[PDB]
């Protein structure tokens, strides 16, 4: 989050607030504790350029979806989550896109939901079993994936 | 019932007006139209006047069981340039995925122009439904004089009625224009 | 004040109230002799 | 010929009706401006006595 | 106990049968409360998913 | 007496005037729709 409003606030100053800013980001409660992490970010220049570009495809690509899987033997449960999608998401013309370049917004929408979906659902963790909080040794068995 | 209200939300934007239409078994018997649920419609409207193609639309239809009773429709209604034409035909082309069925069912809009004469953030939730309540209109088609019903549903509205441009002079005959 | 203002109102507010009779005049003879040219 | 004959006798029937239906239609569009002005005006008529008062 | 445990099974067995656990929240009498049932099949995990949404369609 | 003549005036003129326009709907609804089964 921090780092996609200082790209805003790059580009025009004068839609965030600063002070706003770190109040909810720098903050960090779990486990009842606070933890006051330490920000000066070309780390998560990759996330950024794939979560956003991810950020226009998903509108017309979940009307585009719905459009076409439409019929007698449609799943019950989608018939409940047509309501859910917003009234401006439900007005988009799909005919200003020409059809070779409607298959590239999906292939391209495609790679990028499970990339990116695949990084945060990695598994080389471990899990703990025993911890000593002032010696700081702790036994765990390796999982991997 | 259901299947007028589900074109409202996905063939609705990409049009001008829906035609919502119920035909019945007597309009049925004559273009023998066999209702199996894996039909799919396809619409577009033939121009008169004028360069006549528009886009092919896949509308949904649903057999409707018992005030009529019979197949469930909606028909595109294309205004180019803010108004309807009289004589402009608009085309239902009936087939099956698997076998080998093509049928063509054609509506004129005076047919159906007239019969329409009468803190964590809230997200939107609007669900289909079949709450609207409809007003059945008669109509005759022209092309085999079958009668068929239309739906108007309750929604510078009331003010005016739909528009209409009438042909002008020179003219064919509208015998001649229609057919 | 009631020379000024009923001058402006029922003068005004009946002008397009005639007018628009007048429309209805005019609108069925340029129809019904538009069914006879077409249609018969 | 004889089924233009029949095409042209019918299509003046079924389109006749249609512009008839379509001119009543036109004509009521117009009778509700009508009483939308006729009731403006004497509404304004019943506050003539209170519009004349300023 | 039986009434927790929802079993879900020509398929073919490994040296393998899973257990899960799916705790899903719902609202009773406009409260919150949630509910939790357990599962067991050998079906590999994108077909329990796909059987645990027939589950909890109502 | 402005406010107790312009009521019977203002009013009484108007209501039958208003339900003149409304006999001109009421008779193309009931001579045009007997064109159609009489002669149609």
């Amino acid at each position: 989050v921090y780092h996609i409003y200082s790209k805003i606030s790059a580009g025009a100053p004068g839609d965030v607030n600063m002070a706003e800013l770190d109040l909810y980001t720098t903050n960090v409660s779990f486990m009842g504790r606070t933890y006051r992490l330490d920000v000066d970010l070309r780390v998560l220049d990759d996330l950024s350029m794939y979560l956003c570009i991810l950020s226009a495809l998903v509108p017309r690509g979940c009307l585009r979806l719905l459009t076409a899987l439409v019929r007698h033997d449609r799943h019950p449960l989608t018939e409940v989550f047509e309501g859910v999608v917003p009234d401006e998401v439900t007005r988009i013309d799909l005919d200003q896109l020409s059809v070779p370049d409607d298959i590239t917004r999906m292939r391209v929408m495609f790679s990028y939901l499970q990339s990116l979906s695949s990084i945060f659902n990695l598994g080389p963790r471990l899990h703990v079993y025993a911890y000593s909080a002032e010696t700081l040794a702790a036994s765990c068995w390796y999982s991997p994936r | 019932m259901d299947a007028h209200a589900i074109n409202e939300r996905y063939v609705g934007p990409r049009c001008h007006r829906l035609a919502h239409v119920v035909l019945p078994r007597t309009f049925l018997l004559h273009h023998a139209i066999p209702l199996e649920p894996e039909i799919i419609f396809s619409t577009y409207t033939r121009f008169s006047r004028s360069p006549g193609s528009s886009r092919r639309l896949v509308v949904c239809g649903k057999r409707v069981l018992p005030s009529p009773s019979g197949l469930a429709l909606s028909l595109p209604l294309f205004s180019h340039d803010g108004n309807f034409h009289p004589f402009d035909i608009s085309v239902l082309r009936i087939s099956c995925p698997g076998s080998n069925l093509s049928l063509t069912v054609r509506f004129l809009y005076l047919s159906l122009v007239v019969a329409m004469g009468a803190p964590p953030v809230r997200l939107s939730f609007n669900p289909v439904n079949a709450d609207v309540p409809a007003t059945w209109r008669d109509a005759t088609n022209v092309y085999s004089g079958a009668p068929y019903y239309v739906c108007v549903y309750e929604r510078e509205d009331d003010w005016l009625p739909i528009p209409l441009s009438f042909p002008e002079e020179p003219v064919p005959p509208p015998p001649s224009l229609v057919f | 004040t009631d020379i000024d203002t009923a001058k402006i109102t029922l003068i005004s507010f009946i002008r397009r109230i005639k007018q628009k009779v007048a429309a209805l005049s005019a609108s069925l003879a340029e129809t019904v002799d538009r069914i006879k040219k077409w249609y018969l | 010929s004889q089924l233009v004959r029949n095409r042209e006798r019918k299509t003046k029937a079924h389109l006749l009706s249609l512009e008839l239906d379509r001119l009543v239609q036109v004509h009521d569009s117009r009778v509700r401006v009508i009483n939308a002005d006729i009731d403006a005006v004497k509404q304004m008529i019943g506050n003539m006595t209170w519009s004349d008062n300023i | 106990p039986c009434d927790m445990l929802v079993d879900l099974d020509r398929e073919p067995a490994g040296l393998n049968v899973t257990i899960y656990a799916s705790l899903v929240y719902l609202r009773v009498n406009q409260r919150p409360s949630m509910a939790l049932t357990f599962f067991q099949s050998g079906k590999g995990f994108a077909e329990v998913v796909a059987m645990i949404k027939d589950h909890f369609t109502d």
